[PDB]
């Protein structure tokens, strides 16, 4: 996999979250 | 419905 | 996407649009996996029953987009395909088994805040995250209903138990397909719909905080029907084919 893959510049790179990604996390049980 | 993309792409 | 919300800006920076040159129209979605490789569904390119059989020159890809129809000047990038590779055992005759294809762009697309590849899974990522109940996220500019959205839509949907998938349909499900969606009892809804095909189903790894693409929107019987689920290409089962194609024809 590409070194920097799957980290988004307006979110992961800046340590900001989007409005519903916690819904995904909350499901990884 | 779609706006015209510049002709350089066509 | 049926029952979604508007994407945020740069929320889905791998989201690509498969765009027909003439007439000018959305065909499918797709995903940026490297600076010169886009991943899509084979049926967006080849589906003989509907006299669909595109070549590199029929199509454009549009990366960086949010708005469906507008030309996003200074933001999006539009690319020409240099080659299409359809999975040699894509079954268009039966059930869209191995519904995967790659496109090699003519020149590498430049990354930005709006344009960034997604990761493909490994054996461990798949083992860990492709589990019934675990939610992934689906994005696209397809129909809002079985009308059309101004901006890119998003919906988070749970992976569904394998038995429950097979029993919702008369089509023969294969190991290269999983389904996702709420049950009629779960209360929440949502689905992909027409034009969303090809697009990413992704999951954010809780282990390394990286977005991986686990599925490709592949098919379903209607959009957001109770007791029915959308089916997705199992991206990890077909990845040796991905690497093979990229290792041979890539630069
Ligand atoms: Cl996953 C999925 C793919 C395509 C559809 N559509 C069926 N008809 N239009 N879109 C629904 C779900
Ligand atoms: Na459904």
């Amino acid at each position: 996999g590409e070194a920097d893959c799957g980290l988004r510049p307006l979110f992961e790179k800046k340590s900001l979250e989007d409005k519903t990604e916690r819904e995904l996390l909350e499901s990884y049980i | 419905d779609f706006e015209e993309i510049p002709e350089e792409y066509l | 996407i049926v029952e979604g919300s508007d994407a945020e800006i740069g929320m889905s920076p791998w989201q690509v649009m498969l765009f027909r040159k003439s007439p000018q129209e959305l065909l499918c979605g797709a995903s940026l996996i490297s600076d010169r490789w886009v991943l899509t569904a084979a049926h967006c390119l080849l589906y003989p029953p509907w006299d669909k059989n595109f070549t590199e020159n029929d199509l454009l890809v549009r990366i960086g987009k949010h708005s469906r129809t507008r030309y996003e000047r200074n933001i999006e990038k539009i690319s020409m395909l240099e080659k299409i590779y359809i999975h040699p055992r894509y079954n268009w005759r039966e059930n869209l088994d191995r519904d995967i294809a790659l496109m090699k762009l003519k020149k590498p697309v430049a990354f930005s805040d709006y344009i960034h590849p997604v990761c493909l899974p490994d054996r461990e990522t798949a083992a860990s995250l492709l589990q019934a109940g675990y939610k992934g996220r689906v994005t696209g500019w397809g129909n809002l209903k079985e009308g059309q959205p101004s901006v890119l839509q998003v919906v988070n949907l749970p992976i569904v138990e394998r038995p429950v998938c097979k029993d919702s349909t008369r089509i023969r499900i294969t190991d290269n397909m999983f389904c996702a969606g709420y049950k009629p009892d779960e209360g929440k809804r949502g689905d992909a719909c027409e034009g969303d095909s090809g697009g990413p189903f992704v999951m954010k790894s809780p282990f390394n905080n990286r977005w991986y693409q686990m599925g490709i929107v592949s098919w379903g019987e209607g959009c957001d029907r109770d007791g029915k689920y959308g089916f997705y290409t199992h991206v990890f089962r077909l990845k040796k084919w991905i690497q093979k194609v990229i290792d041979q024809f890539g630069e």
